[PDB]
DNA sequence: TTAGCTCGAATCGAGCTAT
DNA sequence: ATAGCTCGATTCGAGCTAA
């Protein structure tokens, strides 16, 4: 039939068939950009739902592997004894005043990282708030690790505009934030047309490539990036 | 209107194989055939972060708390013994004939056509400049791939085995025939000579290919390398495989064809950056770089096209490149 | 002379002239936009420079008031009585549950109003990292006071784009946050001459308007909006 | 607008072997070529409660309870023989030459641009320097990591085997060479030429480096730990493994190469440390900190970055760093 | 089968230890002899 | 919701200016 | 840093189809 894509991914079919038992086959092969990742011989009485759910499950563990890969690193709010744990905070960075640590009694509570060799300082609920809020990680910075560091930089003399698959991570459907493209153009107060320029295929003469402002803030309002 | 066949499987010509590698001392190399097989062993690897970070990882406590924390592995690594300074390399190539015969083809006529250009190629210039160029590819130790690199001195010895027993021996400098420049050698136009006899069909070729490098005392030798599954823990994760046939280190059958495939100079770029394997769209994955572009009419698709189906025959090193990728075999043809 | 521009302020001089004493003299009148608020007689020797310190205090006046009257609302974090404040923030909504409240000791910690009549929530150390995190105000915060609600709403339909004089409050010499055109374009990650074409006033042709997620990402860079 | 290549590989120079560790009697290392291996051997550890408590097992019953279940395990230990004090160690290093060109390069103009930096480089000021400092490393026993820090007498030999033999006999005495000051002596220069000629590509060098260490009868040695798996018995626990290749207690070549790399005197902070390894961000693994932060401007890629894109050439020190870096050699570039 | 030096009665060489060096509550000479002596026989002193 | 496409109008970058 | 310009290329909105 025709390749079926869901956000980054796409299933495309082989061009010739074959006859697996007495019934007509094509090879279903799953693609993350360039990275093939799994083929299926699937009947060619399949619809395309039937196809993307032989796949689902393996663009799910995808999903899961992602997670858990990028996941932000979190810090920890301790007492004096540093044993129980008062409050835990996913932070996008880590603070620059962190060194190695074991806490005190002479400062009431010690904000540490959850890694096993634990770096921290002391800290007051004034400041533990205000590094949490300038610190904290957005509900998907999961994302930001699947895409390069030179589309995700504030540095506007270092920054390349997104192209179209790595627009699709975080657009589409079937992407990873699960907003449609619409919603997205209503976020940054675009035209659906316009936006729909910006993740067009190759195979199209019309392509916007998105500004520096539109793709922050697109980052910002869709919960990726500098969201706390 | 002779439309291209819907399949174009070729089969594989100059197939060789896996190639064994072992290890002993120099000046005993004529007696090399007891030598102890390179073993692959493990080892323990601690390093830190030396790639570039996302710009988030910049941060210095992540960076430092990266260090604090170091990724562990344990790898194969493949060693000579630390009483022995030669690496020895032995594999075996069969030459067959019948190149421009597909193994699979879906078009009477385009595979007479196809065959009436391979068997006028062969009339007008035969496989003595391929031949010439493979010979120089087993003369220049290229299958040492990274075994040759900081070599001291590196020799090979090609022996041509006609009923089980040498028929004729060569013995190359291995370190004085380069790997940029295809010269003229009276040993070399021998092997050639045997190599296009055995691409003209016209003679059984079986060769014993057989190579000894100064790499160093107990000095690190490279076989080929495996995937990994990734199956395991972060700690022990053995992050490097490497290959060993039965219990011997050694090097892939088709990195040794990649290695004697090296001759394409006619690429549309400057040959001053080397010869490289005839490939369609002349790919090389180490540089990044597609030389013969389809975008320019140099590639293999195009050229084999026109000089077929449009009679539009390239220059003589361009049908050279195709008649080389016809001889390494692929599955060619659209779908 | 010239009429001093320094941010959303105007310090025009009048046509005519007079002469108080012996040496010449003119009517300096400072403006707020459409709003009159002094008139000083200057003699004409003063260069711009000058007529701008003769001015400058009305204008650190006027910004003293517009930072206390617009300041955000306060948050206190107190034990399970009341007295001692643990930890405040600046918030630029409060919370949708709070509720009329005196803190109890069957509760440890409560987040109370810094207004008498304290509304307050039982909340745990996490809850109350997370509420800093979402409801938190930026340090410039109190600007949004001086510009109109519709052009800084986040609904893109009942947005209106913010014309010279409203974008001269948050960029220029002589705005509320002291950042140049150069640099507020380079956080907008475009070229100073487009900016100057938004910031750009009377001069009809070539004047355009700023869009959506660029106002709104520039509000996110400079500390006023969008910050918590 | 040459903007950096995203595959920016490159293999590493000075290229050391596992270091192997045999045992004897000082006044006879002249004779040390028969000098009987020393092997990994098994003891059995018991301990008690030593580290710190998380404030909940500091209760005295519970502590007493922890004392009377000790942790019995079983520990690789390499000893020396009672009657022999002295320590040989003997690997073999190979210096390349080639240190500015990748290994994998996606821009050609990039490598282009790159290469003509490191030739400046080396016209400006060749591998002189580096190599001195080099030779410095191998002539004090930084190799012999924690056999030298008790060790009365530290004498390194290393030898210059051209074919098979040996062309150059240097023989050191590794503490009037300290840990700290990169002097200059008529041996040391000698070296240096030595590994300058080897970095250059002017010549092959192989050196055998053996270094004997004064410690003491049945005195501990300790080379190179490996990894546990952690899945037997906790009474045959076995927390520390040795490295060893045929029952000869051997150090990993990485860390033999690792304490060789350690010429960088030229990062921000003071010089209490003295020099550290040139690695990218200056990681040190026993600090946990890293010098040379990407922050302070003054990190491999940072400085890299500057020198060959846009023509901002450090100070001669820093280019030393940068030089020494890709001597070192690593996957640079956006992965 | 005991512990003399119980970390409750302040006499363990950890607590002696963080008083010396961060609080700068040096013991007596005898208690700082026995910290130097447990800096003498080594350690993997140092939890997280 | 995906996936595009004209068509005139407004915007964008990089050149110059002026004060 | 302010203030403004031109000019060709790129973006932008609101129609539309196509599914």
């Amino acid at each position: 039939m025709n390749a079926i894509h869901i956000g980054p991914f796409s299933i495309t079919p082989a061009a010739r068939g074959l006859h697996y038992g007495g019934l007509p086959h094509h090879q279903w092969t799953l693609y993350y950009g360039p990275r093939e990742m799994a083929i299926k011989t699937l009947p060619d009485s399949y619809t395309s739902s039937e196809v993307r759910d032989e796949f689902s499950d393996i663009i799910a563990e995808f999903v899961i592997d992602a997670r858990h890969r990028y996941a932000p690193d979190v810090l920890e709010l301790v007492n004096s004894d540093g044993d129980a744990v008062l409050a835990r905070v996913a932070v996008s960075r880590l603070p620059e005043a962190l060194s190695g640590c074991i806490p005190d009694d002479r400062f009431p509570y010690w904000l540490l990282t959850a890694s096993r060799p634990r770096l921290g300082l002391p800290v007051t609920l004034n400041e533990y708030t205000a590094l949490a809020v300038e610190l904290s990680a957005p509900p998907l910075a999961w994302i930001t690790g699947l895409l390069p560091g030179e589309v995700l930089t504030h540095d506007a003399e270092e920054w390349r505009p997104p192209t179209s698959w790595e627009l699709r991570h975080v657009v589409g459907e079937g992407s990873f934030t699960g907003v449609s493209g619409a919603a997205a153009a209503a976020l940054l107060g675009m035209s659906a047309t316009n936006f729909r320029k910006y993740t067009a295929g190759d195979s199209a003469a019309n392509r916007q490539k998105i500004s520096f402002a539109a793709w922050h803030y697109l980052l910002d309002r869709l919960g990726v990036k500098r969201a706390s | 209107i002779l439309s291209t066949a819907s399949v174009l499987a070729f089969e594989r010509k100059l197939d060789p194989s896996d190639a064994l590698m072992s290890a002993g001392a120099w000046a005993q190399r004529d007696a090399s055939q007891e030598w102890p097989a390179v073993t692959v062993r493990e080892k323990s690897v601690r390093g830190t972060i030396s790639n570039r970070l996302k710009t988030k990882d910049r941060d210095p406590a992540k960076l430092d708390a990266s260090i604090q924390s170091p990724n562990l592995q344990t790898v194969d690594v493949a060693n000579l013994p630390s009483d022995a300074d030669t690496l020895k390399v032995r594999f075996t190539l069969r030459v067959l004939g019948g190149a421009g015969t597909p193994s699979a083809c879906n078009d009477a006529a385009y595979r007479d056509k196809l065959l009436q250009t391979v068997a006028t190629y062969v009339n007008d210039q035969g496989f003595a400049e391929l031949a010439r160029r493979y010979a120089h590819n087993l003369a220049n130790a290229r299958f040492l791939w990274r075994n040759r690199v900081g070599a001291e001195a590196v020799e090979v010895r090609i022996n041509h085995i006609r009923q089980g027993e040498v028929a004729r021996a060569w013995r190359f400098d291995a370190l004085a025939i380069g790997l940029r420049d295809f010269k003229a050698d009276a040993e070399l136009d021998a092997l050639a000579e045997l190599i296009a006899s055995g691409l003209s069909g016209s003679g059984h070729v079986l060769l014993e290919v057989v190579a000894f490098a100064r790499i160093g005392d107990g000095q690190e030798v490279f076989p080929s390398q495996e995937l990994i599954l990734d199956k395991g823990d972060k700690k022990g994760q053995k992050s490097k495989t490497l290959y060993s046939v039965r219990d011997a280190a050694a090097i892939h059958s088709q990195k040794i064809g990649n290695a004697l495939r090296t001759i394409d100079t006619w690429y549309p770029d400057e040959d001053g950056l080397g010869p490289i394997a005839v490939e369609p769209y002349g790919s090389v994955t180490s540089q990044g770089k597609a030389y013969r572009q389809p975008k320019q009419k140099l590639d293999f698709y195009t050229l084999l096209d026109n000089w077929v189906l449009r009679d539009e025959a390239p220059a003589v090193e361009q049908q050279h490149y195709v008649i080389a990728n016809l001889i390494r075999g692929g599955v060619f043809g659209e779908a």
